């Protein structure tokens, strides 16, 4: 309904070790 | 587009209300001393201006009305509606001047002879200091066309008058007569008459 | 203080904040936030600078990504390359950072008696090795790699790409091997050199600092002097773009675009001045609002009545400092693919519409009154991104402003939605459509990505039908919202209240968990619930069935639930192996309405063939677009059908969904909803006696209009977890169709879930964590995606590595074997204190109390799930945490090369090391599953 | 602290020009937008001009079309008046938006505030003849005031005391005489128990002090 916080593909962690 | 009154006569304390009447379906308000630059009062039809009294109250019926509930002795000035409009258009209203209304006064009755500089280029000066309403009548003595006849605006703190007579006469004609102010007021029983001879 | 320039008067806050807060200005160029909490268990702290890689040299693209990614590798103060995160790993904490086109935000957090410690080195961060610059160039390739094939990366370096090749905007933001080594050692350019002349743009003046800790303000704000009065300011002035990226040759366009997945998606842009300096008002959220409203009257709700759209996004999108996009992007239905002008003629009458009727004040103060609620219960952050996130607005705000700027709305001004309005036109519109049927009908080539794309000039006759667009009588303006709440009234704290969860109902219809929230004290509350019946997973059809009823059911429900999910009421409904979920979090005041609407939904559902026949092409869809998903997925999907009991496979799913018709589903909802069991945990601000209202008001409801009627105890059956054999290995094998990456998951198995055994797992596996990430990722560059931790399910864990890498999985496994040798030889050479040091760190990892309440309510769900209701977990398993002693040896010998009940289990996605046994393959899931043992089930509490 | 001054005001024959300058402290004219309004003697206000500087746009009454031009540098505005009339004679004032960024082109109309203003330059138009003051002195619980009879053109500012004394000063409006001057006095009122008036002309450029002496 409206764009939210880093819909698009810029927001890049360095290292994913929090995700799962 | 249009404004209504043109003037308003209320006492202190007094609820005033100005109804200015218009595209655009807002309006703001400002008030101008005399002689000063307008202040701005209202913004938002709603809203009032900060620092500015609660006592102004912006209002909307087609026809806007600006609302003093409280009227004080330091709000005598002229009132404007403003009113903006398409194509960056702005527009004002001829103005709502308000007179306050304060109890009967006395006007202190002076007067001044023409300085003797002034006589080697005459011009005798009346005055009265404080007084209410504005309506009084000063006239000189045999009377009367070249006098001159000038009022202040209404005080901040009093709200009282001050009125300044002017008669222009050359040396010659001044030199000629003697004899020289009958103030006619409302809160005079008997018109006082201030003279003065060379 | 002469370090500090200035010190702001006070930080707007909400008044249910306890934190403080204290912002100042030093004297060269740091904005700096002060955050004090003495109650916090970890303390965090961010430092943001707003350069970005927009500002890219145009030979070296992605340098500012290659720069972020090259300064945690040591500094002058400390050289060696993983102390920062050694450290942090050593005192319970971690970091990151990202680098957007105008940013580039560093964050951090860590214990909160370590707060310096780890402050000190983040500040030498500020204040270049050969080598381990062409190691981590390979990193950063393997991070574009992994980046290739992603759909949202490919049409965005495309929507740069497509614009004006001169403007900065259509540079390549993340870079790789090419244009970081290959491309510059055959141009003569010295790497390292511009990374030491770029580290001229990392000023101080344009450094925003956020620090969060239970220090007071005093003492944080001597240590921030401290620490950064000697950065040096060189007043770089901040990068401005006036000029649009989006000219007059690149408007009025159509792209046709080729995806991987098979997806059907329309994209409409309208460039549009930069509207951040308009941030009192927000003309983009409200123009947002309203267009991309999904409530009666607005466009989804057209689109979705004709059949040619299930989803709307509409608002405004950032794009730098003097530019800015609106967008609304759409999905399409094979019907709505092929009336996208018809689809793009309703927007511009809906458009119309909205620029008939004008601006509304009324719209505009429910948002701000809305907003300064949402804002005034706001959950309490998680330190690390609060920080970052401040530290990331501290440029745009002042002081004063930065904790409610994107918040809250004051002032109400029409003449920018109108200019916006103005703006959205069709001479200044780009549109953009996305489908499979574009294959083979495409003539260019995206350079960095390789997409196939056409780009063609939109018809003058089509842009007049759009300028000739009337008023559609279809399209109305939202209704006052319903679900505004009202009451804020917090309940007070019951006199039974229990710290835990507790059993107050069990019937043999329904058990009742229920807890009164006393740590938040706020009007919100979770509600969830879990409804089991065996005919939920017996097949893939029935499997099949049950998502097709919740999607349509959510579908169904969408239209009316928005108006409630935008008033801070939201909902989940998904479905699981035992049955389905339905969780219902938000405001408590109209909680009991909308989730009796639901039930109503559910035991009253009517089936719309057209929703059913789109629905199931979606998820059709969804089940073939499974095959571009990433390697380590593909990996850990894998390795959950090989230990898990019964799962079926998506292509069964598949397989059996074509077998899915009307009067099967419909001949299968009330077979569902015959024989149900239901296990509830109502956790918020209700008391206990509402919380039994609630429970019987649903269970009433399923009785009365579903004759729902209660499960056998024998019928609840738990699914066991694959035992495998002692010295067994298995290796499973398959290969990736789509990305040219191989993933890799390693998984050892252990006896059970006991107190012993988890801490041991877990200090172990705190023990291998950073050695892990430094010696798979930093050291041998063997891929970007390096993890390794336990893994629990079904009541029985173990270790498991995931890494995603070129190179191939036996080589990546023979490299695991190495570093497990490695890890033996660390622990035995390794000291007490060190060893304490660990213990330490993972007490304060699982001693964390959770910030939030869903948070909270997510563990003791998860504690419910589990069937163990183990809710004093954290305080009993740390106590023996901290007595265990250098066990983990013996543990090391018994269950991790010559141990023996060594249980491991490899999957292998196809895109000095000891010698290891001959694996057996497997062929066939089900005769693994068959020729193997089960594990027995956690007993209950 | 925000604050406008206008400056450039005064006498110019009939079918003459006059640049008037309103120069801005406190903000960047580039995210404001700038107003002219005028005042006639005697008469209510009258907008005369308005100009947006980010959106370049410029906004001219209905009364002036193709004698009047407004515009901007950027801190400064100006408005031009190419050729006067007799009627054009009033004091003119410029004010600003309390808004940041107001657009222009609009098909609501939507009136906000003008916050803050400046003192205003007056303009006269007519043939005669710029003259220097004349100050008499007139001599007396007890009154006594200054007189200025012959001067041109508007306006005047007397202080008595270098400003000194704030307490029942009247100064009374300027009235028209015969010859086609101006002429005003100023009194005041003190107890029984030196006192000096200072008049300042600008137009012509003429500061006089006179004290006031009983007898
Ligand atoms: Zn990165």
């Amino acid at each position: 309904g409206i764009v939210e916080q880093c819909c698009t593909s810029i927001c890049s962690l360095y290292q994913l070790e929090n995700y799962c | 587009m249009t404004q209504s009154p043109s003037s308003l006569s209320a006492s202190v304390g007094d609820r005033v209300t100005i109804t200015c009447r218009a595209v655009s379906s807002a309006v703001a308000w400002y008030q101008q001393k005399p002689g000063k630059a307008p202040k701005l009062l209202i913004y938002s039809t709603s809203s009032l201006y900060s620092g500015v009294p609660s006592r102004f109250s912006g209002s909307r019926s087609t026809d806007f009305t600006l609302t003093i509930s409280s009227l004080q002795p330091e709000d005598f000035a002229t009132y404007y509606c403003q009113q903006s409009s398409p194509s960056f258009l702005i527009t004002f209203g001829q103005g709502t001047k308000v007179e306050i209304k304060r109890t009967v006064a006395a006007p202190s009755v002076f007067i001044f002879p023409p300085s003797d500089s002034q006589l080697k280029s005459a011009s005798v000066v009346c005055l009265l200091n404080n007084f209410y309403p504005r309506e009084a009548k000063v006239q000189w003595k045999a009377l009367s066309g070249n006098s001159q006849e000038s009022v202040t605006e209404q005080d901040s703190k009093d709200s009282t008058y001050s009125l300044s007579s002017t008669l222009t006469l050359s040396k010659a004609d001044y030199e000629k007569h003697k004899v020289y102010c009958e103030v006619t007021h409302q809160g005079l029983s008997s018109p006082v008459t201030k003279s003065f001879n060379r | 203080n002469p370090a500090i320039k200035r010190i702001g008067n006070h930080i707007t806050k909400s008044p249910e904040d306890k934190r403080e807060y204290r912002g100042l200005e030093l004297a060269n160029g740091i904005k700096v936030l002060l955050i004090s909490d003495p109650t916090t268990d970890k303390s965090s702290a961010a430092l943001d600078v707003h350069i970005g890689s927009l500002s890219d040299p145009p030979n070296i693209a992605g340098l500012s990504h290659f720069l972020q990614h090259m300064l945690f590798l040591g500094t002058k103060k400390y050289p060696k390359e993983n102390e920062y995160s050694q450290f942090l790993s050593e005192h319970a904490g971690s970091s990151n950072a990202f680098t957007s086109g105008e940013h580039t935000n560093y964050y951090f957090d860590v214990s909160h008696e370590h707060l310096e410690g780890a402050l000190d080195r983040f500040a030498q961060f500020f204040l270049f090795d050969e080598s381990a610059k062409d190691r981590e160039v390979n990193a950063v390739d393997s991070e574009h790699e992994k980046n290739v094939m992603n759909d949202a990366w490919r049409l965005f370096q495309l929507e740069k790409a497509t614009g004006n090749p001169k403007h900065p905007f259509s540079k390549f933001g993340t870079g790789n091997k090419y244009t970081l080594e290959t491309r510059p050692n055959q141009e003569g350019i010295d790497v390292r050199q511009e990374l030491l002349k770029f580290h001229a743009y990392y000023s101080s003046n344009l450094m925003a600092v956020v620090v969060l800790g239970r220090e007071s303000l005093d003492d944080l704000t001597n240590l921030v002097v401290k620490l950064f009065s000697e950065v040096e300011n060189k007043n770089v002035p901040l990068p401005e773009f006036p000029e649009h990226p989006f000219q007059e040759e690149h408007l009025k366009q159509l792209y046709k675009i080729v995806p991987i997945k098979d997806i059907r998606n329309l994209y409409v842009t309208f460039p549009i001045p930069d509207l951040q300096k308009y941030y009192k008002s927000n003309p983009g959220h409200y123009l947002g609002h309203l267009i991309g409203h999904e409530g009666p009257g607005s466009l989804l709700s057209e689109l979705k009545s004709k059949g040619w759209v299930n989803t709307l996004v509409g608002g405004q999108k950032e794009g730098a400092r003097g530019f800015m996009f609106f967008i609304i992007n759409v999905d399409l239905t094979e019907e709505g693919l092929l009336h996208v002008e018809d689809i793009i003629l309703h927007m511009f009458q809906y458009i119309q519409k909205l620029r008939a009727e004008g601006p509304q004040e009324w719209v505009f103060q429910e948002l701000k009154d809305l907003n300064a609620v949402a804002f005034r219960f706001k959950d309490k952050e998680r330190p690390r991104g609060y920080t970052s996130k401040i530290a990331g607005i501290l440029h745009y705000y002042p002081l004063e402003e930065v904790l409610t700027a994107e918040y809250l709305l004051e002032e109400f001004r029409p003449d920018l939605i109108e200019m916006v309005l103005d703006k959205l036109r069709p001479e200044n519109v780009r549109v953009a459509i996305v489908s499979k049927s574009f294959e083979g009908k495409t003539d260019r080539t995206e350079e960095w990505y390789g997409t196939q794309y056409k780009q063609e000039a939109i018809p003058d006759e089509v842009i007049k039908k759009w300028q000739n667009a009337d008023l559609n009588g279809k399209f109305k303006l939202p209704t006052k919202n319903e679900f505004i709440p009202t009451n804020f009234e917090i309940l007070p704290l019951e006199k039974e209240a229990t710290p835990y969860p507790a059993l107050i109902k069990d019937t043999a219809m329904s058990k009742l968990w229920f807890k009164q929230d006393d740590k938040f004290f706020l009007p919100k509350a979770n509600l969830n619930f879990e409804f089991f019946s065996p005919f939920a997973y017996v097949d893939p059809l029935h499997s099949n069935m049950a998502y097709l009823y919740l999607e349509l059911l959510k579908d169904s429900l969408n239209e009316y639930a928005y108006a409630a999910e935008l008033a801070g009421l939201s909902y989940d409904l998904q479905n699981t192996i035992y049955g389905m979920y339905l969780s219902v979090k938000g405001y408590n005041d109209k909680q009991p309405i909308l989730l009796k609407k639901i039930i109503e939904k559910m035991a009253t559902f009517e089936i719309d063939e057209k929703r059913f026949e789109i629905i199931k092409e979606a998820y059709m869809r969804s089940l073939n677009n499974f095959r571009a998903e990433q390697p380590h997925q593909h990996a850990m999907y894998y390795l959950r059908l090989l230990m898990t009991e019964v799962a079926w496979t998506k292509d069964e799913l598949k397989e059996a969904l074509d077998d899915v018709t009307l009067p099967r589903l419909k001949a299968f909802i009330p077979q569902l909803l015959s024989r149900l069991h239901i296990e509830a945990l109502l956790h918020g601000n209700i008391t206990k006696q509402a919380a039994l209202g609630i429970m019987q008001m649903v269970e009433d409801t399923l009785i009365e209009h579903a004759h729902t009627k209660p499960l056998l105890p024998s019928q609840l059956v738990r699914y066991r977890e694959v035992q495998l054999p002692d010295r067994g290995w298995f290796v499973y094998q398959q290969r990736n169709e789509v990305h040219n990456n191989s993933g890799i998951e390693i998984y050892y198995q252990t006896d059970m879930q006991s107190t012993s055994e988890n801490m041991f797992l877990e200090l172990f596996a705190q023990i291998i964590s950073e050695p892990a990430f430094n010696t798979l990722r930093t050291k041998e560059q063997l891929g970007y995606i390096v993890f390794s931790g336990p893994r629990r399910a079904n009541g029985i864990q173990g270790l498991r590595f995931i890494i995603q890498s070129e190179k191939p999985p036996h080589y990546l496994e023979s490299r695991v074997e190495a570093f497990l040798i490695t890890m033996e030889k660390s622990i035995e050479d390794m000291t007490e204190e060190a060893f304490q040091k660990h213990i330490q760190a993972l007490a304060i990892r699982r001693l964390d109390k959770p910030k939030k309440l869903s948070a909270e309510s997510a563990k003791y769900w998860g504690e419910i799930i589990s069937q163990q209701y183990n809710f004093d977990r954290d305080n009993t398993e740390v106590a023996y945490l901290k007595t265990l002693t250098k066990d983990i040896i013996k543990f090391y010998k018994e269950m991790l090369v010559d141990a023996p009940r060594r249980h491991k289990v490899s999957v292998h996605v196809l895109a000095q090391a000891p010698a290891l046994p001959q694996p057996e393959v497997i062929q066939n899931m089900t005769e693994f599953k068959r020729g193997l043992p089960l594990f027995p089930l956690v007993k209950p509490h | 602290e925000v604050q406008l001054v206008e400056s450039g005001g005064g006498l110019v024959q009939p079918g003459g020009s006059l640049r008037l300058s309103c120069a801005a402290s406190g903000f960047n004219v580039s995210s404001y937008s700038i107003h002219w309004v005028r005042q006639a003697p005697g008469k209510g206000l009258e907008w005369v001009a308005s100009i947006s500087s980010y959106y370049g746009s410029t906004s001219y009454a209905d009364s002036v079309k193709g004698r009047f031009t407004i515009s901007a540098d950027t801190n400064t505005a100006y408005l031009q008046m190419n050729s006067l009339r007799a009627e054009d004679t009033a004091v003119y004032y410029c004010a600003r938006d309390r808004v940041m960024y107001y657009w222009s082109f609009s098909k609501y109309g939507y009136p906000y505030g003008m916050d803050y203003w400046g003192q205003g330059t007056l303009v006269t138009v007519s043939s005669a003849s710029t003259k220097g003051p004349s100050v008499f002195p007139l001599a007396p619980t007890a009154a006594l005031g200054c007189l200025v009879k012959d001067y041109f053109p508007e306006p005047v500012t007397v202080s008595w005391n270098s400003g000194a004394l704030t307490s029942g000063v009247h100064t009374f409006p300027a009235v028209l005489q015969s010859s086609g001057l101006y002429s005003l006095s100023s009194v005041v009122t003190v107890p029984s128990s030196t006192y000096i008036c200072n008049v300042n002309h600008k137009p012509s450029n003429t500061k006089v002090d006179k004290k006031v002496e009983p007898k």
